[PDB]
Parts: C-alpha cells; structure tokens; sequence
C-alpha cells in the first residue's frame, strides 16, 4: 500500500515520485 | 512554559517545556540512531498539537520498547517534526507521547 520509504525519517509513501520529492524537503 | 514551533515554517506551536518529561535513563532528550545511520537527538513530551501523522503504528527498531512510532509532520509546511509514540500493551504508562527531534524546533533546546 505505502512500500517507499524515507530513510531519514521512516515516512511511507504509494508512490515513489512523492518519495523522491520528501527525501529533498528533509533539506 | 516556552514555545516550541516548527522551525521551517515558525507559524505554530507544537509543545511546550511544560510538557517534557523523561521517560527513561537517558533524560528527557538524547541521542538515538535509525536503520540508516541518522542521528535524532530526541525530545519526549506528553502532549503535541499542529502534527500529522503519516500511516500506521510501527515497532520496527523503536527506540523506545514497548512503544510503536508513527511519523508526525508540521500540519502547515510538512516539515518532519518528530514520532508520535503509542504503547503496544495496556502496563505502559504513559500510553502515548512525541518524541520530537531537535533539529526540527525552535528555539533550540
Ligand atoms: C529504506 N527503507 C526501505 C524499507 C524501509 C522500512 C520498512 N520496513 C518494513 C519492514 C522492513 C522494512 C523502514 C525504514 C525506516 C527508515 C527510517 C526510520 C525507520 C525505518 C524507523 N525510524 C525511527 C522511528 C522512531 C524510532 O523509535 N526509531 C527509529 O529508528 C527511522 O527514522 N526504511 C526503509
Ligand atoms: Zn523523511
Ligand atoms: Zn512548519
């Protein structure tokens, strides 16, 4: 349902675009 | 007691020192280490306002045991804030609490 993950901050995602654009906001 | 906002947007307040308590040896905030080597020095209060929470409980390496994290996020600019924490058994006390994580508040504690 959520299988991508925020390394940072273990927040889940469904889709891997909205990932990529997350992990840059930890910035 | 102080304020603690968010320090990307400072429009709200998430908790204040009134709230902070230390759960366990390690007093009310240390250092704790993720699956990827990030490094939250994290700050345990009771009671937290303006978060979102992102998915569902999990105990995958909880730094607090006995407790499941779930994600909390800045109601306003969805900056990362902290975990809410929820007990996994009815003997915990307290049955929930933020661990907030330092980098992500201001002022600085
Ligand atoms: C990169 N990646 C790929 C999958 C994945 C998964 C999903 N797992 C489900 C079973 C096996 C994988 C989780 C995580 C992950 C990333 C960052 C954190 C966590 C977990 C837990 N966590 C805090 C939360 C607060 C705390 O107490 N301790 C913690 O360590 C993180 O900051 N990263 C993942
Ligand atoms: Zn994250
Ligand atoms: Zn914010």
């Amino acid at each position: 349902e959520r299988p991508f993950h925020c390394n940072q901050c273990g927040a889940s995602f469904t889709q891997k675009g909205n990932l990529l654009r997350h992990i840059k906001l930890h910035s | 007691s102080t304020s603690l906002s968010c320090k990307q947007c400072q429009e709200t307040e998430i908790t204040t020192k009134n709230e902070i308590f230390s759960l366990s040896l390690s007093g009310p905030m240390a250092a704790y280490v993720n699956p990827h080597g990030y490094v939250h020095e994290t700050l345990t209060v009771y009671k937290a306002s303006n978060l979102n929470l992102i998915g569902r409980p999990s105990t995958e390496h909880s730094w607090f045991p006995g407790y499941a994290w779930t994600v909390a996020q800045c109601k306003i600019c969805a900056s990362h804030i902290g975990w809410k924490f929820t007990a996994t058994k009815k003997d915990m006390s307290p049955q929930k609490f933020w661990g907030l994580t330092r980098s992500a508040l201001l002022p600085t504690i």
